[PDB]
């Protein structure tokens, strides 16, 4: 789920419930509002997310993709000083499930499986005689 | 005459007939106050050709049965007419026995007045009345401990029974019943279509013939609605008064009867879901499962698993398909693994099942014990607490 | 994700079978080892596994392996609570013997 | 007995008609040419 | 996160950060009788099988429940039964007592009339049922609504997939068109 | 070959105190409950398993499977029972398991001694040096 936001609501723990949260998200076509998920307050507070940016959330992963700031009207967004690479025009509809095609080779898979952090070994070349049963 | 007349006082239909035939007869208990200038008896409503103009006053209301004049007229039209109902003849009934069925929530004043009405107008020498759950033990040979659900036309009831005797201390009621499916069904049809007025049998027969009860939850029903749809044709009131069932794979009749094909994909499942999650229908009803668990909680732990071990169903709410497996799955949940529950609900038909049960009860010694203060120790339920 | 999904199916705990023994060195002696491995094998559990088999027999006499629950045990709930304990504890003591 | 009183006497079906045609015309045909003040005063 | 953050020695609220981002005016998360009133009204309508009877339905529910009809209709959009039972068959029924006034009615009212009506039956004081209602209904809690309560499927197009809720009304919407018209026409 | 008995939402959890010694504080017992599908059942255990499940960071209302052999328990995920608790979330929906409160399954494994001795020689563990 992507779309331009306006502000971010992150509340504290109170008597009634866990927290308070109501994100209004805008796009080119239609703008709506959603609510937090307890963990999402921590996820949004991990980084200093500025109010009014195009950030995409995959609920299957929960990874914030701060691609750029909210385009909306560029009269207030005409002198960023570079940054965000000419932001991005919002696409409108929000509920989208797009497949991701990833191309990998057998070496990457076995190197990843071999060690605790196989990607670092892949990027450094210290694999050291990978065992055959893994292969 | 030892074999009595098996009278089953029901809000929708009152069963009757002798205690010998294997097939009970049908007679709707309602008045068709037709606006076009005619009025019909209890068996002259199914032969009328105009339905878009009617407003009935049923004797049975949310509380109790009210219009005694209509009930008496239906009684004297039913028993004193042997041509309409073959094999049903009785002039006075001085020596004839009688069996009557009524709700457990009957007030003492109603019990006294009704029993006196029987004793004075019909002069039955002996009679016996009890709620439908009390007939379950009669099915020693007669049973002792069962749990009975009475999904009545007015209100659904929960009856714990021990020693063949109801336990009225933990009796629970839930108004969700007949009377209601047609309610949200008609409301949804009016919301998704045009406005229809002055009709009370279209939605009822629609529920009776082309609905079922929520395969396991709301989810299966609300996506499988499209593939398992059925386009019931609304009978246009300009020429027609009764409709028929159509399905996109087993079309009974494909001709447009006065056009106007209604696509019943959505709202096929609302009422079949109000029995457990009324919050979907924006109503604060508990549900049958919450009521039964509350009644069991009030029941002592010594007797709790025994009642859930033998579950039976009474009433016509179970006539529609897809009812036994859902309730079985539900009672499978809630109850922990320590206590195991067995499903022994009647196979659909229950009004006839209760008729057969009371027919059997008329042939045993149970009827000869509490047969005629009359509404106190024989028809009275205080001695059975 | 595509790999660490069958660990809930085909995982086998070699540690459960005591096949990681090399890491379990610096905490044990043998004077308890042989004594317990014999005593708990025969004399400590002869009075337990046989008692729990007797509770199996007690369940059988209780109600037909729960067959006569609604007809015989209908009016008695204490025997119900005995029957819930018997088979559970005998299975747990079988686990204890393994 | 049976039913000595009643036996009908008065029944009448009615309600709606005048507004149904107007609403169907409004939905199937837009409205224009609004009211103008009387010509002779002007 | 980026290293070195500038704090103005004010606000200093690490967990709280927002202004409102409401577009909802009211307090959805924090600070009823309207719910139960509409519930009983739509329940009596659920009892009715006629749409022409709908004007007569409020009169029936006012006569049965006893609550005034005017206030209920403005807000929301059995002794009586014994009374018409007594007046129904004045020519047939004969109400003669048989000592019934001093033998059974006391314990009868203790057992059956412990809760006078269905509303009391669902809220019996002999045990707990409203808390039982909340425990069983694992859908929403009371008072503090941390979820911005909502409703059912697409109300116009009849769609099923991609359901969501409009900001103001809360009327559930799905797909497009109906998701747009149920927002524009129901924009409150 | 080897057989395993495993116990599989969670109804509740509650610890049970005075240590009668120099220890600071502890719980005499811990009582928990598991929902599952084939009926629910409560469970009494030792605060060690309570500590382990606390380290697993599992919500009170959640689906949990607990190993009877050693007590190792991992977060199965957010159960399907508490669906759409809020408008947006990230936890897996994890449909509730269909089975008894406790389940016994037979496992057959085929390994070589070469895996055995390298497993023996290679050390394991967590934060130890
Ligand atoms: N086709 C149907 N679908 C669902 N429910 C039905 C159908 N036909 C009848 N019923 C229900 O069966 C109930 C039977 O109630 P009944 O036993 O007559 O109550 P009582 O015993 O109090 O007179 C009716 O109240 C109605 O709710
Ligand atoms: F009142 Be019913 F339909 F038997
Ligand atoms: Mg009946
Ligand atoms: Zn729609
Ligand atoms: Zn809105």
């Amino acid at each position: 789920i992507e779309g331009e936001v306006v502000e971010i609501q992150i509340d504290r723990s109170i008597t009634g419930g866990h927290k308070q949260g109501k994100l209004t998200i805008k796009t080119t076509d239609m703008e709506t509002i959603y609510e937090l998920g307890n963990k999402m307050i921590d996820g949004l507070t991990k980084e200093k997310v500025l109010a009014g940016d195009v950030i995409s959330i995959d609920k299957a992963s929960g990874k914030i993709t701060k691609l750029g700031r909210s385009f909306a009207r560029s009269r207030d967004y005409d002198a960023m000083g570079a940054d965000t690479r000419f932001v991005q025009c919002p696409e409108g509809e929000l509920q989208k499930r797009k497949t991701v095609v990833h191309t990998v080779s057998l070496h990457e898979i076995d190197v990843i499986n071999s060690r605790t952090q196989g990607f670092l070994a892949l990027f450094t070349g210290d694999t050291g005689e990978i065992r055959s049963e893994v292969r | 005459e030892t074999p009595p007349i098996v009278i089953d006082n029901g809000s929708y239909e009152i069963k009757f007939g002798p205690s010998t035939n294997k097939k009970p007869f049908r007679a709707l208990n309602a008045l068709a106050k037709d606006k076009f200038g005619t009025s019909y008896l209890s068996n002259h409503i199914k032969n009328i050709k105009d339905i878009s103009s009617i407003t009935f006053r049923r004797p049975h209301e949310l509380g109790q049965l009210t219009l005694w004049e209509l009930e008496s007229c239906i009684w004297d039209y039913c028993l004193f007419n042997p041509s309409e109902f073959d094999g049903f003849d009785l002039k006075e009934g001085k020596g004839h026995h009688l069996v009557a069925s009524e709700s457990c929530m009957t007030l003492p004043e109603l019990s006294k007045h009704a029993d006196q009405v029987i004793f004075e107008e019909y002069e039955f020498d002996s009679l016996f009345k009890s709620p439908v759950a009390v007939f379950v033990p009669f099915t020693s040979d007669y049973h002792d401990f069962q749990l009975v659900i009475d999904s009545g036309f007015n209100c659904t009831w929960i009856i714990p029974v021990l020693k063949g005797i109801p336990y009225y201390k933990a009796v629970k009621k839930l108004d969700i019943g007949g009377r209601f499916l047609t309610g949200l069904l008609k409301e949804t049809l009016s919301f998704r279509h045009y406005n229809m007025m002055d009709e009370t049998i279209l939605v009822n027969n629609i529920k009776e013939q082309c609905l079922f009860v929520s395969p396991v939850s709301y989810f299966d029903s609300f996506k499988t609605k499209d593939k398992h749809a059925l386009e019931y044709v609304l009978p246009d009131f300009q020429t027609s008064f009764l409709g028929y069932v159509r399905n996109p794979r087993k079309e009974n009749v494909p001709l447009p009867e006065d056009a106007q094909i209604i696509t019943l994909t959505d709202e096929l499942f609302t009422i079949p879901e109000t029995f457990f999650h009324p919050e979907i229908s924006q109503i604060t009803k508990p549900g049958i499962v919450e009521a039964i668990l509350e009644s069991l909680s009030m029941l002592p732990e010594i007797v709790r698993p025994l009642m859930v071990g033998n579950i039976v169903c009474t009433g016509g709410n179970f006539n529609l398909p897809n009812f036994a497996q859902r309730l079985a799955a539900e009672l499978q949940r809630q109850l922990p693994t320590d206590w195991t529950c067995h499903v022994s609900v009647p196979e659909g038909d229950c009004a006839l099942f209760g008729w057969e049960v009371m027919s059997q009860f008329a042939k045993t010694d149970s009827y000869r014990k509490a047969r005629v203060w009359c509404t106190k120790h024989r028809f009275g339920y205080q001695n059975w607490i | 994700k595509l790999f660490k999904k069958n660990n809930q199916v085909n995982r086998v705990d070699l540690d459960f079978l005591n096949l990681v023994f090399t890491l379990n060195d610096k905490d044990l002696t043998s004077y308890h080892a042989e004594e317990i491995s014999k005593l708990t094998c025969v004399k400590n559990f002869v009075e337990e596994v046989n008692k729990l088999r007797e509770t199996n027999k007690q369940l059988q006499e209780e109600f037909g392996e729960a067959s006569f629950l609604n007809f015989q045990d209908a009016n008695q709930y204490f025997k119900y609570s005995n029957k819930q304990k018997l088979e559970g504890t005998v299975d747990m003591l079988n686990f204890l013997k393994m | 007995r049976k039913s000595a009183p009643s036996t009908g006497g008065v029944k009448k079906p009615h309600r709606y008609k005048p507004g149904t045609v107007a609403l169907r015309e409004i939905r199937r045909f837009q409205k224009s040419t609004e009211l103008l003040i009387r010509k002779l005063p002007f | 996160k980026a290293l070195v953050e500038e704090i103005d020695k004010k606000t200093y609220n690490p967990d709280i950060y927002f202004t409102s981002l409401d577009p909802q005016a009211r307090r959805y998360t924090s600070k009823t009788q309207q719910e139960i009133l509409q519930s009983d009204r739509r329940f009596m309508e659920l009892n009715t099988e006629n749409f022409s009877d709908l004007p007569n339905v409020p009169t029936l529910l006012s006569d049965l429940t006893g609550v005034p009809r005017d206030r209920i209709e403005s807000t929301t959009k059995k002794p009586e039964t014994l009374r018409e039972i007594q007046l129904s068959y004045k020519s047939t029924k004969l109400p003669k007592p048989k000592r019934k006034n001093t033998n059974r009615i006391v314990a009868l009212k203790k057992v059956l009339s412990s809760k006078r009506n269905l509303h009391s039956f669902l809220d019996s004081a002999l045990l707990n049922l409203m808390d039982k209602n909340v425990i069983y209904h694992n859908v929403y809690n009371k008072r503090y609504f941390k979820v911005l309560p909502l409703i059912t499927t697409c109300s116009i197009c009849g769609g099923y997939d991609s359901i969501s809720s409009c900001v103001n009304c809360g009327n559930k919407i799905c797909s497009v068109s109906c998701f747009k018209l149920h927002n524009e026409t129901r924009c409150r | 070959k080897e057989t395993k008995e495993v116990y599989e939402e969670v109804t509740e959890l509650t610890p049970e105190e005075n240590p009668l010694g120099g220890y600071g504080k502890t719980i005499s017992h811990v009582i928990v409950g598991l929902k599952s599908a084939k009926g629910t059942k409560t469970l009494r255990l030792d605060p060690t398993i309570y500590e382990s499940i606390q380290r697993e960071k599992v919500s009170i209302g959640d689906v949990i499977y607990i190993e009877a052999n050693t007590g190792a328990v991992k977060r199965v995920g957010r159960s399907d029972a508490y669906a759409t608790e809020f408008d947006l979330e990230t936890e897996e929906y994890v449909p509730l398991p269909k089975g008894e409160v406790h389940k016994k399954k037979e496992i057959v494994q085929d390994v070589t001694l070469h895996d055995l001795d390298v497993a023996n020689a290679r050390p394991q563990g967590g934060q130890d040096v």
